């Protein structure tokens, strides 16, 4: 699992 | 040089409108900490500006430099702004999901078992997928077929085409442990293939080597290396193989730089003779940056640079390995391309050379090496494949070099 994040 | 914009939002209701991957401990690509768009959200402030597009490298966003930073700190960074974010992005010159590891799975069973094999289709994807989505298209095929992909494609191909394919399912820890040990077949060993690897490999590496080696073979690879060299040679070998180089310090110790250049000169051309083990010592424990800088002050005692001294003082395999090492100190990817020109410059092809550089460094610092190539011999790298390979066989080598020059 590798994050993702909306900014 | 990428090349490096400027890109101003204003920050709307719902944000910047991207998303970023990436950071310390939240790698994107192997090895690379960068912070990554990997999504722009339409209607949002980055996809009506028009500039921000998947692939970009953030290099910072107003006070905050992202460079080497957790995925934490540049989502911090990047939510807690005034509403004018001056973005610094870095342009590139993947999205692999399960689907694409069962399809390309399920059509390489399809090439496989094809009439006469479809080697294109088994070419074209393996060469354009990196390690890791090769390890998971060999689960995929692996839970499909009840079959290992490896063994099923070292039946339907052969030649250096099937050395490519075969080499390229191994890890890289795995694919070096199996050349070290090829290398040490029989009396002695391939000195040159030894040499290679030992030499360039660093301390991560090589740790992940020494391991996989003892699970593969059932034996220490230091002991292997013990029972095929001899002399100083078998030290030097020895000694850089257990990889604990001193890490790069961020202090430079400019005192330890000048004592270890006074030290290899004392040691060498200003004596009858050559204390060898000096010479070990400080070139195998010493960290690379400085090493770059205690071959530059060794011109400041010696009359000869440190590859002309290694010449004159050693000879056979221990002058041959110290020369490999000091040229992987100084320029690893000049390196790398010079042992590829050599591998293909006159009669035939050494391909276990040529093969095992292709596989390896294709995804390390294979731009760096086509760059040294196109400059030192005016040719690009993708050129002297293809003069010297054809076939199915040219085209996985090309795919790995990954473009022409
Ligand atoms: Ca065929
Ligand atoms: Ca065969
Ligand atoms: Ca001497
Ligand atoms: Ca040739």
């Amino acid at each position: 699992h590798f994050r993702e994040t909306e900014v | 040089s990428e090349k490096i914009m400027e890109i101003k939002l204003i920050k709307g209701p719902k944000g910047l409108g991207f998303s970023i991957a990436g950071g310390v401990g939240n790698q994107h690509i192997p090895g690379d900490n960068s912070i990554y768009v990997t999504k722009i959200i339409e209607g949002g402030a980055a996809h009506k500006d028009g500039k921000l597009q998947i692939g970009d490298k953030l290099l910072a966003v107003n006070n905050v430099c992202l460079e080497e930073v957790t995925h934490e700190e540049a989502v911090t960074a990047l939510k807690n702004t005034s509403d004018f974010v001056y973005l610094k992005v870095a342009k590139p010159t993947s999205a692999y999901t399960n689907f694409d590891a069962e399809r390309d799975a399920l059509n390489i069973e399809t090439a496989i078992k094809t009439k006469g094999v479809d080697e294109v289709t088994i070419v074209n994807i393996l060469t354009n997928r990196s390690n890791e989505q090769r390890q998971d298209i060999a689960f995929a095929y692996q839970r499909r077929t009840k079959k290992e992909l490896a063994s099923a494609l070292k039946s339907a191909l052969s030649g250096h085409l099937e050395t490519v394919i075969l080499g390229l399912l191994k890890t890289p820890a795995q694919y070096d442990a199996s050349e070290l040990k090829a290398s040490m077949k029989g009396l002695g060993t391939d000195e040159d293939s030894l040499i290679e690897i030992i030499c360039s490999r660093t301390n991560q590496e090589l740790q992940e080597i020494n391991r996989v080696y003892k699970e593969m073979y059932k034996t220490d690879l230091e002991k292997d290396i013990i029972s095929d060299t001899s002399g100083d040679f078998r030290k030097l070998m020895v000694a850089l193989a257990k990889g604990r180089r001193a890490e790069d310090g961020s202090v430079i110790d400019y005192e330890l730089i000048d004592q270890d250049a006074r030290d290899l000169y004392d040691a060498g051309v200003k004596r009858k003779g050559t204390d060898v083990p000096k010479w070990i010592s400080i070139m195998t424990e010493r960290s690379v940056p400085h090493l770059q800088k205690v071959f530059d002050r060794y011109k400041s005692y010696s009359p000869y640079d440190m590859l002309e001294s290694i010449r004159k003082e050693v000879k056979g395999d221990l002058e041959n390995a110290f020369l490999n090492l000091v040229q992987c100190i100084q320029n690893k990817p000049l390196y790398f391309a010079d042992r590829l020109y050599d591998s293909m410059k006159g009669k035939g092809t050494r391909d276990k050379v040529l093969i095992r550089i292709m596989v390896s460094r294709s995804e390390v610092d294979m731009l760096k090496i086509r760059s040294e190539f196109k400059r030192k011999y005016g040719k690009s790298l993708y050129y002297y494949i293809q003069q010297d390979t054809k076939g199915d066989y040219q085209k996985a080598l090309l795919y790995l070099c990954g473009g022409d020059d």
